[PDB]
């Protein structure tokens, strides 16, 4: 049994936060991953977005005797994060609780790391309960904060600043993001690639088409969070980190450079990353940032190219952990 | 309605010399009356008010400090150069690689890749989960100031006594000579919350040469990030028909959780009324561990004709009481203090009972009515507690039922041992 | 062959502090040995050597004082106007002319001249015999600083310590905090001769406003020349059928010959070594009127075993003697101290007997064989004085026959009774 | 009688140094100015030079009804302080003594000074003598000085700096000179009233012609100091105050400007001046610094022009007595 533990604060307050809890389990293999289904025995209303079959080109190695042999095919998943427009940013509303699970592997196995997002509400309702996934049991467990104000970080008790002005504090809180696909019909402003690329190149980067955006939960509670909004200082934050870090913050064994066909039938390479064998450390899915229309990608035992500095067969992955530091009081 | 509470009379055969030695969070208080050795009944006061120490600090402003987490990671490639591609840990924040470049053997060799001397295996260490936990001052310069005013017959002078300068007049100068202090200069001050919460004090603060542990290594510069290098060695640990894995025995626990670890270790300090800005930083510090050597001295050409003339009148009445006579409740005493043929006068006003004052309260007077309280601890049963001044009291007093940082010297002879358990 | 004449042995339970007010023109020497209060033969020398006081003080150059001669003469003109005609005032050095224009009346005309509102009187007071008679400058600012030098068991550290700044070690911290002085800004030093003849200070220098007879008057500044006016009023005495006379009824004496006919209501001083420059004035004051607070503290933390190993051993020898025993007379003794195992060693030898020490000498030893001169005063007829450390002496002494602005402080127990009168 | 006081110093020395002192008469009437002659009954060498007769310019002022009637005739004078070039120079070595007068006159009477210069040596000879002047006596007092290396001077003991190169106490000292002429036949090196021009004008003077110096003896004893000498401080120093004190340094009435001619046989004027009554108090002899050739005047009762910014009709006085600071050591 592996454990989800969510924070619950002391209020409800304004309404519109969630809460957000995370586990990652232990390695199943590759020919299970096909078959995982969440199960619920929870008292909440899960949204059923996630469990609908999902089209995904896999992206695999062989060892050969530059020194290997890819291969790549068009397989549905389902489970897995890809969250529709609006589902979490509207959740506090409509009540609903999404459940999902993002994969990280190596050739032969795959830990699948559980999401859950819902809201505030489930801790009036809720001490424990059970999610299952293939063979393995989950507890969540909604634990009441040690806090009167805050959330407990590093040990710490502490209030983040909530004014839209410019005025304190310092805390690193972590923040977990979600890929959602969103399309407009005119111009730029979705084009999320074209906006790492502002914040780390130096010259022009062609054909970076790629629609949509980031929404994050900061800590164990929050509202969710957009990126990028352009004017918010937490925005900047994680776009930042996220360029920095494009696997997300937190042995592995390097074998070399590979390329390959995404999707499948394409003529020509689109995709490039770095095999590995040993421990599965990031995330193995993502889409690529040249198509309008996305093209997502799994990809065991190869890190994707992330790399935004690069112009091409780049990626940006599903699901993304790391860390920002927040001003605020820690009473 | 008087009795004899009076002062410390001083007669002016000769010069007045004086030597202090204030503590940091205190303010004192010396008043005495003055003598002519020509009159006994021509007495002129003397009061002499010193506020508490302002410490005054240029600083150099080091940055935030970080935290972060240690991670270990591996590549391996069969045929090439470590130098030909890339890896994961070299975009991060601080990285530190070790890489056996053209080292590949076949005992470390993977089921794959029959070579020799081919190969690359680059091992990364990295830190992730940077957030910032404390600010870093460190201290360029040092200067102690306090403000004292004196009260000399009907003359009234303030100023703020710095280390080079004194309080000078026609008849009595203070200077401030020497100053013991806890703080000297090329000390880190680190304040891991808000300023009033106080901070640590930090002596080998790296700057030049620091580790992955020492006090200091990470650092959020507003320049950019400061990454430190690492405390140990690396290796390449490996088996037959397996891929080389990379180990690292050194230090793993960041400079922020050993410090946390021997926290008790290290000096700490508080900090009352800050004000800090681009090049400076400003408190008075509670903890009284600092001590600031004053020298007084009053000459005996006071003319006593001149300080005679019009002086300071001062009627008062006590109005209110409230609290307990008891040892350790306290009471409080409001007074109607009238100053009249003067501007300003600076003096204090006792509560006071048929025996002895249980309070004191220091206050420059203004020409008119003024209002004065008075704390106050101790007193009997029958204790009419009422307001009084040098010599003269109320009229009338009031009897109740069932630190502060502070130092009074007045001269008063206190009551024997008549006064105790009574 | 030792004798009892150690240094004053202070356990380290608590720390050590002092106090110290050094006079102006006096050099402390302050040495105890620390005992560990772990072992009682665990012993570390402790010296603290304090020189005289070094003020500096920004001057501004107020020029040379000059000294002339009161002159008063008349210009009559029977025609014309006071504006016409030049005057032989008019192109002295200093001058000061009322006329009268268009006064000519008739009571105060001569025998020529019969004509009314028509002429010109002319009064013209002028100064001859300019010379300078001294230098006068002006204190901005002021600068107190010492010397000093401590020596606790092999570490050596001397430093210059100022107002703003402390001889700061890992066991040792000597503070200057406070300076009573007897100069302070906005004075005026008068120089009549040289500078080491010392000099007057004057505090109300004539600056704006300078008459005839000030201290200041007369100035020749760089610049060029700054003549006062005059403390009087101008008449016309006149009789009948004569040239009107010009009278003046005010001070005719000089500012300089009133300095000197009142020379003994100013305040005198003594410079010795002095430093001038285009912007400061640095001279030791020899009159002892100027007192230095000094704070000084050693942590009880000072890790005998550290300052134990391989201390620093000092072997002396008497060489030579010269002087008498007398009580006024006075002797010079001579020692050959040698100093191993170290390369600087800061100590002081004595010249004592079987009973007293009748003198000191502190020196900062090399390492091998060392000079070292002792004066002494007193002793008796059969005294043989010796050369002595703490604790070892020489193994022979010497025989006679029939103040220096020093402190020596070493805890020593003096003799009682038993050596007086024998 | 008078007293004549030289101060003497207890050493002859480097041997060229000489003593000087003076004496100041009462009045004597006009009429007994031309029979004055030194008598002297002192034991030493008189140099014979001063006691010949002297060709001056007599021009005098009287009331009239600007209000002024001036007159000017030739006349010879005897024993004023006329002394020839080389005189006062070699005085040292000739062994020979220079006794003469000044006169400061009004109209109706004039106060000789007297001067004595001589040799060190006469201080070895002499205690005390006489000199007679007309119906006045005068006894010079020869007084061994106070002081071990210097001269006493404000009732200070005094030596002044003796090195030719550059490096002190500050003392002021009398120097009184004596107006020599002096002509050279080629350039401008002896037109004395030039250098004071330069000294002391803006614009330039066209015709300033006479030739010569002044030689001065500083306090009580000296060598003659020859003026001017141009890289010497103290000529420098003479020369500035020669030029702000014209008639010297130190009721007389003031009545107006007068002209007049000098030589009287000159058709127009040549000469002005300040007419005044009362007190003599200036010297009243000079020569016009117009002419090459000496033009020497006596002006009873009249302060003639020494006003060196002015370019026409000005003088030079015969002799001059002032003050110089000099550097040096108390003791
Ligand atoms: C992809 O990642 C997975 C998970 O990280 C990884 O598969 C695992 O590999 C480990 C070690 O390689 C396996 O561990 C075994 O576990 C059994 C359980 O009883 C043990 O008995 C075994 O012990 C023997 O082997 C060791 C060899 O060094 C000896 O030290 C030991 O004494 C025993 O002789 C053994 O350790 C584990 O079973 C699998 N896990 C799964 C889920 O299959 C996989 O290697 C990675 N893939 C690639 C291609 O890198
Ligand atoms: C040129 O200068 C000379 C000298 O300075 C000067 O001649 C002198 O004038 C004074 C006063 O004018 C004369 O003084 C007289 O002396 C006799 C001597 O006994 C006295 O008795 C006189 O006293 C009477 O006069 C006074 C007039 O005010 C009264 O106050 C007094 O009580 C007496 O009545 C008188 O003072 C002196 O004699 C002459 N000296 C000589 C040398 O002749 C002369 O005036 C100046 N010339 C000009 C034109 O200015
Ligand atoms: C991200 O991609 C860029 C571009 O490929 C890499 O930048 C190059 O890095 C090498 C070695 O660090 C330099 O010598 C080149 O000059 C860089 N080129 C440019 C255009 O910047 C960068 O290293 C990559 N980051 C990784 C692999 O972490
Ligand atoms: C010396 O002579 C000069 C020139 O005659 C005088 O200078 C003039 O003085 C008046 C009043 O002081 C000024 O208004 C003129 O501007 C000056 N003219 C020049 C050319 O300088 C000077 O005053 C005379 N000195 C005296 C009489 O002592
Ligand atoms: C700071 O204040 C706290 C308040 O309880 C006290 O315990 C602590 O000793 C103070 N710090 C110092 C250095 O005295
Ligand atoms: C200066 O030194 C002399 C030496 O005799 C002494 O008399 C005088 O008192 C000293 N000056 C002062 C101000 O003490």
């Amino acid at each position: 049994t592996g454990e989800l533990k969510i924070e619950c604060p002391h209020t409800i307050g304004l309404g519109q936060g969630l809460v957000i809890g995370s586990v990652e389990l232990p390695p199943v293999p590759l020919t299970q991953v096909e078959s995982l289904k969440l199960e619920s025995s929870c008292n909440f209303d899960l949204h059923t977005s996630t469990s609908s079959q999902q089209p995904f080109t896999k992206w695999t190695w062989e060892m050969k005797s530059t020194s290997f042999q890819t291969k790549s095919s068009e397989i549905n998943l389902r489970g897995l994060c890809l969250v529709p427009p609006l589902v979490i940013e509207t959740a506090a509303r409509t009540r609903k609780t999404i459940a999902c699970f993002d994969l990280s592997c190596n050739q032969t196995a795959c830990q699948p790391t559980v999401f859950l997002i819902g809201p505030i509400q489930t801790c009036i309702t809720t001490k424990s309960c059970l999610l299952g996934l293939g063979d393995q049991r989950i507890q969540v467990n909604y634990e009441k904060t040690y806090c009167v104000s805050g959330q407990l970080v590093e040990g710490v008790c502490f209030n983040p600043v909530h004014t839209m002005a410019l005025s304190y504090d310092i805390v690193t809180v972590m923040v977990r993001c979600f890929l959602i696909a969103k399309k407009v019909s005119t111009g730029d402003s979705m084009k999320l690639e074209k906006s790492f690329e502002t914040l780390v190149q130096k010259t022009s980067c062609t054909g970076n088409g790629f629609q949509g955006y980031y929404i994050c939960l900061v800590g164990s509670s929050s509202e969710p969070l957009y990126i990028p909004t352009l004017d918010d200082y937490r925005s900047a934050e994680v776009l930042s980190r996220m360029a920095f870090a494009p696997h997300g913050e937190d042995a592995m064994r390097i074998i070399g450079k590979v390329t390959g066909k995404a999707p499948s039938t394409e003529s020509s390479d689109t995709i490039q990353g770095v095999a590995f064998s040993g421990n599965p450390l990031y995330t193995s899915t993502g889409v690529l940032t040249a198509k309008d229309d996305p093209v997502y990608i799994w990809a065991p035992g190869i890190i994707m190219e992330g790399n935004h500095s690069v112009c091409d067969k780049k990626t940006l992955p599903l699901t993304w952990t790391g860390f920002i530091p927040l001003p605020g009081e820690i009473e | 309605t008087d009795t004899a509470h009076g002062s410390g009379i001083i007669p002016m055969r000769t010069d007045l010399e004086l030597d202090f030695s204030l503590p940091s969070s205190a303010s004192y208080t010396y008043r005495r009356q003055l003598q002519n050795p020509a009159n006994e009944q021509e007495k002129i006061p003397f009061h002499l008010q010193i506020s508490k120490q302002v410490i005054h600090a240029e600083i150099q402003h080091l940055g935030h400090w970080m935290d972060g987490t240690f991670n270990l990671k591996t590549a391996f490639h069969c045929y090439g150069s470590c130098e030909k591609y890339a890896y994961p840990w070299q975009t991060a924040g601080c990285f530190i690689e070790k890489d056996y470049e053209y080292e590949s053997g076949w005992g470390c060799n993977p089921p794959d890749c029959p070579g020799v001397g081919t190969g690359c295996t680059a091992c990364g260490v990295y830190l992730d989960k940077l957030k910032s936990v404390g600010k870093a001052f460190k201290i360029v310069s040092l200067r102690y100031t306090r403000k004292a005013c004196i009260q000399l017959g009907t003359e009234q002078t303030c100023k703020s006594v710095d280390s080079n300068d004194c309080l000078v007049t026609t008849s009595v100068k203070v200077c401030l000579i020497g100053t013991v202090s806890k703080f000297q200069p090329s000390d880190t001050l680190l304040f891991l919350g808000p300023l009033e919460q106080g901070g640590l004090i930090f002596k080998q603060w790296c700057t030049t040469t620091c580790q992955f542990g020492d006090p200091g290594d990470i650092m959020s510069t507003p320049v950019g990030m400061k990454c430190p290098e690492l405390n140990g060695s690396f290796r390449k640990k490996c088996a037959f028909a397996t891929t080389p894995v990379c180990q690292f025995d050194g230090n793993t626990l960041s400079g922020y959780k050993r410090m946390i670890a021997t926290k008790d270790s290290f000096q700490s300090f508080n900090v009352t009324e800050p004000h800090i800005s681009a090049s400076s930083l400003e408190w008075i510090d509670p903890d009284s561990s600092l001590r600031d050597h004053i020298n007084v001295i009053v000459g005996r050409d006071l003319s006593f004709q001149d300080l005679s003339e019009t002086p300071c009148q001062v009627d008062l009445a006590t109005t209110s009481i409230d609290g307990a006579w008891g040892s350790g409740v306290g009471f409080n005493l409001v007074c109607s203090v009238s100053l009249t043929e003067c501007s300003t006068f600076l003096t204090s006003i006792k509560a006071c009972d048929s025996a002895m004052c249980y309070g004191s309260t220091t206050a420059n007077l203004l020409r008119g009515q003024n209002t004065v309280h008075i704390v106050g601890k101790g007193g009997h049963s029958g204790s009419k507690f009422m307001c009084c001044h040098d010599t003269k009291c109320s009229s009338t007093g009031l009897v109740a039922a069932a630190d502060s940082d502070k130092i009074f010297d007045d001269g008063a002879p206190e009551c024997g041992i008549s006064c105790w358990f009574t």
